[PDB]
């Protein structure tokens, strides 16, 4: 169906009303979302059908119709913008300076912005509007609040 | 069957609401993809 570039809402008619399970990004004819949102399942867009192409549980990422296209990354210095698409609410750009997830395999970016779990899959933008990662997978700190990572896949 | 609905354009917006701190954390990623706070 519609394959126009941009940010999309991932919805389900399986429960009471139309619940928003997550968010995704269309770019070069590929739907990019977090695995925990769709569980690898096929989606629908009008009468059209989106079938998965790649996915990985550890990375928590899954791409539809083609391989992962998003390849930009945070420079570790500049402020970023979470283009947050919350359930029942309009898309909103929220500027923040990222944190750090120090792991044994390497340091990753982080965003200390707390949104309803249905916002999972919202893009994180650099000063050019290039997608550098997805919000929705992170950790709960001693504060009780959520700190998500800037999740980005590989382009081949 | 899950479905998708367009909600906007991917653009950086000048004069946007600035909020959120920059924390440095020690975490661990498991085979299931779940981040756990390491202390
Ligand atoms: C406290 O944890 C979470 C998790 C999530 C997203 C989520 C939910 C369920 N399972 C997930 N996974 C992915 C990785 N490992 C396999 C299973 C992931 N969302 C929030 N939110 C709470 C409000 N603020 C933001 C969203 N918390």
């Amino acid at each position: 169906g519609e394959t126009t570039d941009g940010v999309y809402r991932v919805m389900t008619r399986r429960l009471l009303g139309s619940t928003q399970v997550g968010v995704g990004v269309m770019q070069e004819g590929v739907f990019h979302t977090m695995w925990h949102v769709t569980k690898g399942a096929a989606l629908r867009s009008g009468e059209g059908r989106l079938d998965p192409y790649w996915g990985d549980v550890k990375q928590d990422l899954v791409s539809y119709c083609g391989p992962w296209k998003l390849d930009a990354a945070w420079d570790g210095l500049s402020e970023v913008q979470l283009l947050a698409v919350p359930p029942g609410e309009r898309a909103k750009n929220i500027q923040t300076l990222p944190g750090i997830f120090k792991t044994k395999d390497g340091d990753i970016g982080a965003v200390a912005l707390d949104y309803p779990a249905g916002t999972s899959g919202s893009p994180i933008l650099d000063k050019c509007g290039r997608v550098i990662g997805l919000y929705g997978n992170g950790v709960v700190i001693k504060n009780g609040s959520y700190v998500s990572a800037i999740t980005q896949g590989k382009r081949e | 069957d899950m479905y998708i609905e367009r909600a906007g354009d991917i653009t950086w917006e000048k004069d946007a609401e600035v909020t959120g701190n920059s924390p440095r954390l020690d975490v661990a990623l498991d085979e299931s993809g779940d981040f756990s706070l390491v202390e």
